[PDB]
């Protein structure tokens, strides 16, 4: 984004504060460490200045005739016609006869020297202490993200847009830490600068300080100009990008389309058309962005020739030493330093601080239930719904009065339109959603009052998408229920029909499902899914019937795995196959959620109407 | 490496003169910013230690033109780089995507449709901002150095060697900071990466972790990712700390060496004292400028990567191309007569097709039926040259498709690909893409031969219902049977089925197949298929098992002699 609407600034920034909070020894160490790195950074060009002023006051002042002190001398200066050379003497320190004095510069250099040491020493301590500090909080805010994202209920990350919350964990803490990092060293190191260099300007001279101060709003203003400017030519920058990959991506992922029906010089014409539009406005934005960069060098070149200039005119009236102004030129500079970095410090911290908005009002929704600390018994599986209502959305209900009555060996089965929302029975039971009214009793106790770990535990599912993680086979697999040896883990691979897939493969059983995966074929992940749910022994399974690329050996093996996986547990099976709906017992219809109809295939192939027209 | 040059020499060159002037502004922007000292220095010695200050007001003078001329090259330097940098990168993704769009999807397989997307997207934009960057803060830094020997000299060639003394010794100590930053710096992106694909692994299988309870396992994992990557960031950090501290060691202990010598040379009236107040401002200048320069030095690996991806993609030479001269006919009947086709892939040892033979009639339907993995989807995309057989013939009535004007043959060619895919906008602009100049009566005909016309006729927008990116707002049936309605806009000589049929509803695929006998009799039908329930309508059904046609003829005969019918027969029903 090219910016972003903020929504509060006070709030935000002072809840990050108190984030870094914790660190607060190491903060005090970081603030003390930089003022003493920052004093005896400012107070080296005035040692290095009185060493000048001990050269000029001796490289003029030894031609003078011996004898005369420095009252003789200017006046002398006077009476041949050098009224402003007699100004110049008496604003010296002048001693006719002398002019070096070596052993002074020499412990004024080694003053200096000492000084600058201890600085560089104190700056790459305080360095070190704030990259501690910056870690040490960055570690503890991604753990309570962490913490977090396990304990959202799955209606938020159901709510949310495609690839959103990934955004909100991934790059906005990137964007945090980017921002703290910058405002500690910087911001603090140059308001400090700013501040010192302030001091000593004003201690050496409170008009040239006028001028160096003056030229400072013109600096501020124009910084603000550019980049009220500039704004408008980065919204443009980032549309033009956008655009410009939606037509690259919807040009590469249907190429065949695109190229076997014609369409493929219109394809490059309107590819030609964006590819000058973003052009001509990055063009725009980097010029922008150029422009700001040295407007503020001149300004600070201007303040600088103003200050040259008088300083020339008030030394060479003796109204100021030559070593003032020479360490009054360093103070000018190291003084214009920051004020062309503003522009960039404060567009990181505007956008550090809006990232910290977004992932604060992250960390501010609702956990689920806090679920009770009772243990789940589904000693045979015999699951009854009674009265439930479930809604999806409070007002507009999903689900009607329902009273499943799945038994032991029951195989209940759900047909439909696709998409009708055919998994709402099996949100109901893994208590991925609450009901509304009513009651799931499995088994005598009823999936409300008891604990999550265990119920979920004793129900085990097989969806649709299947879901590998970075990692081999084996870790795949042993996800299931990972304390057991590779003799059961084999023994489930075994089960269902992974073996020989794995004999296949070159290094089975250690072979890298996603990276450099290649060939599992999206076939083969759901035996290792179902070997996955069948390590588990499960006792009453929730599952769905659909597939993916079907081939003929794959397919064979995915049933009759996916057959033996029922044994005798009570399955709640999303049915798409003709021969479990044929041997089922409370077959449901779902018309858009709404199960209005019932029966055993008998009964409701007598009165079919909707279901065998459906079912063919 | 050897790359990264290969294409930043080949691209960049139209925008050769640009770069020059580019150059030769910074160079006197560089040069002003270094004679403002200078001017400086001549205050003070011709102004305050002599009684002039008309000189010192001279002097003012001319520091004012200096600063003038300064900002205006500056800002004319800004300008010239902007324009080369965004010439080079309007040039580098469009040899890229116009090199892409030759491919034949054997040679874009290798690749894929998002490394594809992202080496044509953010690959050249790290390029690009390399460029920016090399022409706006890289070049300072040897003009700086340079210019500043060179003013250093001119002003009091006693003290130079303080600038040749100081220069080197930082340069050198940065080179070996930078030498032992580089690794643990792409250790430190890498170990980013994989922290970020352990959350994109949690997050898209949010249900699959709250089953089986393997919450307390997956915070473990994250932990350890966590504190590596800390513990890589904090040695990363390690030196960044050293890094600025001896640039201004270095800056100070000159400035005191300078003070110290240049007293000594000033006692003996070999210097004056503006020599001091402007061998700082060289010292401070010269050395913050190579501070910088080594600061964004650390970017350079990352543009040798990209480079190296998009050379990987200019490279690769293309296979399928228009004939020397197309034969053109001046109808295309559609006789497909494939004659011993192999199609062995370019790295491997298993022809995938091998001796297939066979004639589709004028207009007659033929089913292609064989395992998934034999080499079916192959046999079709070589039909249309999308793939290249590499030995055999593929006549169409007569002519070898590898003779044919590529685009009279795409012309006469109606395709339904395996997946839907629907371009974003309007239902009108998809079924546009099949005749150009549809009325709507074509398209509600188009649309109810599909079985599709009922959800695009029960719609409050009705033919203009919005279309997602590929068409994700719709699903399945929807997705393949739209495919099919932009197909059958065209009423073309050949319906190439690639499977079309396989995600479709048995009854709605009864439906949809009968529709088409009824209004395609008078053309020719190519339908690979796995199913058999949409085979037994065919006409030459023809089997296809390790890449040999073991099996042709009706499927009567066929189910009389062939293993297929007990195999497949029996596997199905």
């Amino acid at each position: 984004a090219p910016l972003e609407r903020t929504r509060d600034f006070k709030g935000s920034a002072i809840r990050l504060a108190r984030r870094l909070l914790p660190q607060r020894a190491l903060t005090l160490a970081v603030i003390l460490l930089g003022v003493g790195g920052i004093a005896i950074g400012v107070i080296g060009p005035r040692i290095l200045g009185h060493a000048t002023d001990l050269l000029f006051n001796g490289v003029i002042g030894r031609e003078l005739p011996a004898g005369l002190t420095k009252e003789q001398a200017v006046e002398a200066a006077r009476a041949r016609g050098d009224g402003t050379f007699a100004d110049l003497l008496s604003g010296m320190d002048i001693v006719p006869g002398q002019g070096v004095d070596f052993g002074a510069v020499g412990r004024t250099l080694a003053l200096a020297l000492g000084l600058y040491l201890v600085a560089a020493l104190l700056v790459w301590v305080q360095a070190r202490l704030l990259n501690v500090t910056v870690q040490r909080t960055m570690v503890a805010l991604r753990a309570e993200v962490q913490e977090k994202i396990h304990r959202l209920p799955l209606s938020y990350f159901d709510s949310r847009q495609r690839g959103e919350v990934l955004s909100r964990v991934t790059n906005d803490v990137d964007n945090i830490q980017n921002s703290v990092s910058m405002t500690i060293s910087q911001l603090l190191t140059s308001v400090l600068t700013v501040f010192a260099v302030l001091v000593m300007m004003l201690t050496i001279s409170p008009l040239l300080t006028l001028f160096t101060v003056v030229t400072v709003p013109a600096s501020l203003w124009v910084t603000r100009w550019i980049t009220r400017r500039s704004q408008p030519l980065f919204v443009a920058q980032w549309r033009n990008t956008g655009r410009l990959a939606a037509h690259l991506e919807e040009t590469y992922s249907g190429f065949t389309i695109v190229k076997t029906f014609g369409h493929r010089e219109a394809a490059a014409g309107k590819f030609a058309e964006l590819n000058s539009e973003t052009q001509q406005s990055s063009f725009g934005a980097q010029f922008f962005s150029g422009l700001v960069s040295p407007a503020t060098m001149f300004i600070g070149n201007l303040s600088y020739v103003a200050v040259a200039v008088v300083g020339g005119l008030q030394v060479a009236t003796g109204q100021i030493t030559l070593g003032s102004i020479q360490a009054f030129i360093q103070y000018v500079r190291q003084f214009n330093q920051p004020l062309t970095q503003v522009a960039g410090m404060y567009n990181t911290l505007q956008s550090g601080i809006a990232s910290a908005e977004r992932v604060f009002d992250l960390l501010d929704t609702e956990e689920e239930s806090a679920d009770s600390p009772r243990r789940a018994d589904v000693r045979t599986g015999r699951v009854e719904f009674e009265h439930v209502s479930f809604s999806y959305v409070p007002g507009t209900p999903v689900i009607e009065d329902l009273s499943l009555v799945a038994e032991p060996g029951s195989t209940v089965a759900i047909v439909g339109p696709t998409g009708a929302g055919k998994t709402t029975l099996v949100n109901l039971l893994m208590r991925f959603y609450d009901v509304d009214s009513g009651r799931i009793t499995i088994d005598g106790v009823d999936i409300a009052s008891v604990s999550r770990e265990s119920l979920r535990a004793s129900i085990g599912m097989v969806l649709q998408d299947t879901w590998l993680f970075a990692g081999t086979i084996y870790d795949n697999i042993a996800y299931g229920r990972p304390d057991a040896d590779e003799d059961e883990v084999i023994e489930a691979a075994t089960a269902a029909y992974v073996d020989r897939f794995v004999h296949t493969l070159p290094n089975g059983y250690d072979t890298r499902v996603d990276d450099d995966g290649g060939a599992i074929s999206a076939g083969e992940k759901q035996l290792i899914t179902i070997a996955r749910a069948v390590l588990a022994r499960p006792k009453l399974l929730v599952l769905d019937e659909a597939t993916s690329s079907v081939d003929t050996r794959t397919e064979l093996l995915i049933a009759h795995a996916m057959a033996e996986l029922r044994r005798d547990r009570t399955s709640f099976i999303i049915a798409h196959r003709l021969s479990t709906i044929r041997d089922a017992d409370l077959i449901l219809v779902m018309d858009s959620g709404r199960i209005i109809e019932r029966g055993t295939h008998e009964e409701l192939l007598a009165r079919h109407g909707r279901y065998w027209e459906m079912t063919r | 490496s050897n790359m990264l040059w290969a294409l930043l020499r080949q691209y960049v060159r139209p925008y050769r003169w640009l770069l020059a002037v580019v150059a030769v502004l910074q160079v006197i922007s560089n040069m002003a910013s270094l004679y403002l000292p200078t001017v400086n220095a001549a205050i003070i010695d011709d102004g305050v230690a002599k009684g002039d200050t008309a000189r010192i007001v001279e002097l003012g003078a001319v520091m004012l033109g200096v600063t003038a001329l300064q900002v205006v090259c500056a800002v004319g330097a800004v300008f010239f780089g902007a324009r080369a940098a965004t010439g080079f990168g309007h040039d580098l993704r469009a040899a890229v995507f116009t090199h892409v769009t030759t491919f034949s999807a054997e040679e874009a397989g290798r690749f894929g449709a998002a490394s594809l997307l992202t080496r044509t997207t953010n690959d050249v934009g790290h390029i690009q901002q390399l460029v920016q960057l090399t022409v706006t803060m890289l070049i300072t830094a040897p003009i700086m150095s340079i210019g500043g020997i060179f003013m250093a000299l001119h002003q009091d060639a006693g003290l130079s060697w303080l600038l040749l003394v100081s220069v080197p010794v930082l340069g050198l100590a940065n080179y070996w900071i930078i030498r032992h930053l580089m690794p643990v710096f792409t250790r430190m992106q890498s170990l980013i990466d994989g922290i970020n694909r352990v959350l994109r692994d949690q997050l898209s299988g949010i249900r699959v972790i709250r089953a089986f309870a393997r919450e307390p396992l997956e915070r473990v994992r994250f932990a350890e990712a966590n504190q590596t990557l800390s513990d890589s960031a904090l040695e990363a950090g390690r030196w960044q700390a050293l890094m600025l501290p001896v640039t201004t060691l270095v800056i100070n202990v000159s400035s005191v060496a300078l003070i110290w010598f240049g007293g000594l040379r000033i006692d003996a009236g070999q210097m004056q004292v503006g020599s001091l107040i402007a061998f700082l401002a060289y010292f401070m200048q010269i050395l913050m400028a190579v501070l910088m320069a080594t600061f964004m030095l650390v970017i350079f690996p990352r543009a040798a990567v990209c480079a190296d991806r998009i050379g990987e993609v200019l490279s690769t030479q293309t296979a399928i191309t228009n004939p020397a001269d197309p034969v053109r006919p001046a109808a295309i009947a559609g006789d497909i007569g494939v004659h011993d086709a192999t199609f062995c892939y370019p790295g491997a040892d298993r022809p995938v097709l091998q001796d297939v033979s066979f004639t589709v009639p004028r207009g007659t339907t033929t089913a292609v039926v064989g395992s998934t993995g034999s080499g079916k989807s192959t046999l079709i995309s070589l039909i249309c040259r999308l793939y290249d057989v590499t030995s055999g013939s593929l006549r169409i009535d007569g002519v070898d498709v590898r003779d044919l004007d590529i685009e009279q043959l795409w012309s006469a060619i109606g395709l339904v690909p395996q997946r839907g895919y629907l371009f974003s906008g309007t239902v009108a602009e998809n079924l546009r893409y099949g005749r150009a100049d549809a009325t709507d009566d074509e398209m509600w005909e188009a649309l109810r031969v599909a079985a599709a016309a009922d959800f695009v006729r029960a719609h409050p927008q009705g033919l203009d219902m919005p279309v997602a990116q590929g068409g994700i707002n719709f699903s399945g049936g929807q997705r393949q049977r739209l495919a099919i309605a932009r197909a059958v806009i065209r009423r073309p000589a050949i319906y190439l089925f690639d499977d079309a049929f396989s995600a479709l509803d048995v009854h709605t695929d009864a439906r949809v197949r009968d529709a088409l006998r009824e209004v395609a009799a008078d053309a020719t039908v190519v339908i690979v298929s796995q199913r058999i329930s949409t085979v037994i309508e065919a006409d030459q059904v023809v089997v296809i098992d390790d890449g040999r046609v073991v099996g042709i003829g009706t499927h009567d005969t066929l189910l009389a002699d062939c293993p297929i019918y007990a195999e497949f027969a029996e596997s199905q029903a």
